[PDB]
């Protein structure tokens, strides 16, 4: 029996479950309480348990197992792993672990695991022989990611004008710069739907932080993909330990010959809880950050690469400016050279609200020979030429209305060429 | 079975249609009833503003969905009574159009296009000249009695609601307010 | 709260008031609000709206980093990151249930009183809540009320809750009422309001000028 | 065994060694654990091991031997120095040595450095009595460095106008103004790919101080000199200690009538990490800059001179301007006057996707009489008549089209002299 279903599917039936299988009291407590509590009926009961999750690793050996659909909330649902597996299988923090569970004895509360089955996707003796991620040579974005739905919905102009303005690559690092209230969450869960449309084999990843509760339930029931979904309830703390879990789990996967994409934000909040949570060196930047306060953030934004030999882990993350504070714009100048990709939301098309709203004509990628076809690039530079010169607003109705009647990117193509 | 599959794609269209304009009819004798009520109900009234403008703009999008369905039935029964029409009379038609056309396949793509045009004004006077004339005439003796069911043109009471259209900003705000309601009235 | 706001407060409103003054310690405010949000998530969790007017988060979390101990950390103005989760988690338990009931919180903030950590509770919190209504001391100056700042205040996600005739309607009012400054353009809309009746009155009354 | 054939060698050698004796965990560590592990167990066995690297002082002489391949992490596997043996050799920083190494023993981690065989490419003692780079009197730049490959290739053409804009000589110091997008990066690798196939005699030491990884992941197989490079996921001070490393490596080279060639991308990232490492002594400029944090990559800079009693040193190092960050504009009008080559790049030109992007009016070299022959440099003379008096674009565009049909440098002169 697999606890990942209990814990996926809502509380009504597990309620239910309750009551017809005899347990005393279920009303009032946490969900991972009821989890605990189902799941130690079954194991006095005597019915075989099975377990999985993502593993990470503490400071001396305390390894815990935890949920993706729980947000890695710690809890006694998450399923404790002794060190002596661990050096056993030279497992690290970061594996998708499945496999038998044991119930806990006396003087210990937490779930343990009798024997894996699975890592990662592989047989632990396959996946034992694997190379580290930061031992790989990164090479460039080969395979075009496009993001074309193809269905021509009432959305799809998007993903259209995204993909006009900035073709996405696998191992691609991207800057998102807009100011606060410019649709950034409805560009991110539109990204991602369509990702999951045209590219249903890529892992599909989504990272949030001090979100409101209801943008993250409607993050998560809109999109097929997992996402992580740390809270403004929980400290910074927790926004550390589930970032490091993303990125580092993103890590092994990519390292399992599995491209990878995560969408994060933003990366300024997260930079100012990493600020936050590390003591100071003594030493403090303007807007009270410190480089090695910050160095954390740029290594987390730089693990994207494209694999030389299978796989690619590409971020795509977004930036806040004109919030007030210093810092803000402070670790936006020094994000101006560390990804590969850029693209920008003008705020004077907010005000204007035509939307989309992106500034087509500071937005842009390098390396667009190596990306995608030749015609393709004569076309997007006759486009550049011809959007230039007027002003951004109008530039953008421009577009936007002769995206209308435009059925694909072919169709606007051929459309702009024949007149 | 294509003509089947879009007759009753159209039924279906023209039902739910139907449906949606029987709930608006509801919600705005509710909506009126309540306004007539001494009762405030102030959210009560404004939710239902918001399920009467919604369901108005289902009407409308039912509205246009048959109507395109409609339009899709009337070109399949117009081509395949063409097709069959003309596996019977190809040898006639063509010994009527024929100077202008021999050479097609060794003609090039821009000349077979001329040959076209010369063809689209002979039919133009062809088809004037019954319609100069102008007897009674009524549909296919196979499908007639489809054609009679669909008719010769949509209600007018889809096409005065099929008027006025949105912004696709609009399309999907209604979309996401629709599938809410919908939603709760679920729950 | 002085006394005499909280007998102001009694005798005004229909529903029941809760209110602690400042003659007891911290650790009064500290439960009262523990408890009172509490049965708030109780009655939510029954199917009934409840409606929350808070007065004020800079006081409560006064109370909340003066009640817990010193774990250590200690940010600037002398403020604990651990005392702060307590009033982030009492203004994030604000929700929208669609299985039955709501909980809806207005809580108001003060800037600007002559400390440091109170403009540090406001930074911290501008980005947690999804509606903002912001005050101005220069239109409560020349006398003028209410002295909202039309301009910054705002709300998102509004055009999901309520129909769209009066969304056109403000959205045209937003056009015509941006470049001016908030001053003048507070007496243009009282001017304006003050000669009608009811808000779609004041709408059409735009609309045909 | 020497450790550099089993450094650069990639990670299949890991999979040897799990089958030469069995390690029992070799497959998940990082690349300077694995060195580490196999290195120790083949000096288990008692068998002489070699090692070699460059040599660096701490405040207490208590040295560290790195590797150029690697671009100098400060993992333990760099080798121990006592002070006793720095006395006895007579060695300083940068000094690249080689010889047997010493196990560790218990109490000590860091491999140690038992005899010595060959100091900068060298006899060891014969480097004892070596004169001092700083009391070498410079000299200008005599000999002439050419650009011209002399295959005809298509990219070669860019190597051909930069040789007609300005020519390069030994010990010659150079400034690229090159603003984002203006293709420096490759422009970089192809001079890179012309040094090393005009003068292969020179060693080629390309460094990038503040660089993505795809382009200077991608340098190591382009280029055939080694490179040196430090990313931005690490601080600062690993941005100080290489360009320190590089450039006592570069002063130590040359100190052995050794021609050195130094390319820096770019001055102002480093500039940068100066000014933000250094402590504030209280004075600052505008834009945040203090004036030791101006000084200190002065050092670094002004070390191209040229040597008569033999070698050279020269360093090619490109600038940023029109970055959004006045301080870049400030730094660069701090910097204008210490070069005596120079050359521009304009964005009008990128615009219009005709490259080389080169300002060749805005482009000269200091005092090239002494540098180029005399008929040479009527030629090139004759040329700046030719294109001052029209505008930057057009000119270009000219020389680049007049470039097409001709295969040679010497053949487009005397084309143009018949026309
Ligand atoms: N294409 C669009 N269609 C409809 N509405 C749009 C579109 N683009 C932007 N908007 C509107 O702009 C606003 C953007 O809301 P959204 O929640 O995405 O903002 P945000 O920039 O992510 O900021 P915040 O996190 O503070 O909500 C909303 O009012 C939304 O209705
Ligand atoms: N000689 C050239 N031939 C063809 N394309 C060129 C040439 N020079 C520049 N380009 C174009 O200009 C682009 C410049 O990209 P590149 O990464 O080399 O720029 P850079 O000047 O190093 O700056 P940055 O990487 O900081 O944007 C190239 O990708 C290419 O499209
Ligand atoms: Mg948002
Ligand atoms: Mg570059």
């Amino acid at each position: 029996m697999n606890l990942t279903e209990l814990k996926n599917t809502p509380v009504s039936e597990l309620i239910t479950l309750g009551e017809n299988m005899g347990l005393e009291n279920l009303a009032r407590m946490r969900k991972q309480d009821i989890i605990f509590a189902i799941l130690k009926q079954h194991a006095k009961s005597g019915e075989d348990i099975f377990g999985d999750g993502v593993l990470e690793i503490l400071q001396d050996g305390f390894g815990f197992l935890r949920s993706a659909d729980s947000s890695y909330l710690a809890g006694p649902d998450d399923i404790y792993v002794s060190p002596s597996q661990i050096r056993r299988f030279n497992l690290r923090t970061g594996d998708t672990i499945s496999g038998k569970i044991r119930p806990p004895k006396e003087g210990e509360r937490y779930f343990a695991l009798l024997k894996v089955n699975e890592v990662n996707f592989d047989k632990p003796e396959n996946a034992r022989n694997k190379i580290l991620f930061e031992n790989l040579t990164p090479l460039h974005a080969n395979s075009r990611l496009r993001m074309e739905r193809g269905n021509g919905s009432t959305e799809d102009l998007t993903a259209r004008v995204l993909d006009l303005a900035s073709p996405i690559g696998r191992g691609q690092r991207g800057l998102i710069v807009a100011p606060p209230k410019a649709g950034k969450t409805m560009l991110l869960q539109n990204i991602a739907q369509s990702i999951a449309y045209n590219h249903p084999d890529c892992v599909l990843m989504v990272l949030l932080i001090d979100e409101r509760p209801e943008e993250v339930t409607e993050m998560q029931r809109l999109v097929k993909g997992e996402v992580v979904a740390s809270t403004f309830d929980e400290p910074a703390s927790r926004h550390v330990q589930v970032a490091e879990m993303v990125i580092e789990k993103a890590k092994r996967l990519v390292e399992h010959k599995k491209d990878v994409i995560i969408l994060l934000d933003s990366i300024t909040r997260l930079a100012r809880a990493y600020n936050t949570v590390v003591p100071a060196s003594g030493k403090v930047l303007t807007g009270g950050v410190d480089a090695n306060a910050l160095h954390r953030p740029k290594r987390f934004f730089g693990a994207a690469r494209n694999v030389e030999e299978g796989g690619s882990l590409t971020i795509i993350a977004t930036a806040l400016i004109d919030t007030g504070s210093k810092m803000d714009e402070v670790i936006y100048e020094e994000f101006k050279g560390t990804g590969n990709m850029e693209l920008h939301l003008s705020r004077k098309i907010a005000e204007k609200r035509v939307f989309p709203a992106i500034d087509y004509n500071r937005s842009g990628t390098r390396k667009e020979e190596l990306l995608t076809t030749q015609e393709e690039l004569q076309k997007m530079w006759i486009l550049r030429k011809i959007i230039h010169p007027m002003g951004e607003i109008d530039a953008m109705e421009f577009l936007i209305n002769k995206l209308a009647m435009t059925k694909t990117n072919d169709d606007f193509f051929e459309m702009m060429k024949r007149s | 079975t294509a003509l089947q599959q879009a007759f009753d794609t159209c039924q279906n269209n023209k039902a739910a249609w139907l449906q949606r304009k029987n709930e608006l009819a509801a919600a705005e004798q509710e909506y009126l009833r309540l306004l007539s009520g001494e009762g405030r109900n102030v959210s009560r009234l404004d939710e239902l503003r918001n399920i009467i403008e919604v369901r108005k703009w289902q009407v409308n999008q039912a509205a246009g969905r048959y109507i395109r369905s409609h339009e899709a039935v009337q070109h399949i029964s117009i081509r395949d009574r063409l097709n069959d029409f003309m596996q019977q009379h190809g040898t006639a038609l063509a010994a009527a159009l024929a100077p202008e056309l021999m050479g097609y396949s060794e003609l090039t793509a821009i000349a077979r296009n001329c040959a076209i045009q010369r063809a689209t004004d002979a039919l133009r006077e062809a088809l004037l000249s019954w319609l100069a004339k102008g007897e009674k005439i009524n549909y296919s003796a196979q499908d007639s009695d489809i054609l009679t069911t669909i008719g010769f043109r949509p209600d007018v009471a889809s096409v005065d609601d099929s008027r006025e259209k949105f912004t696709p900003a609009q399309n999907m705000i209604f979309s996401r307010k629709s599938a809410q309601l919908a939603s709760r009235q679920s729950v």
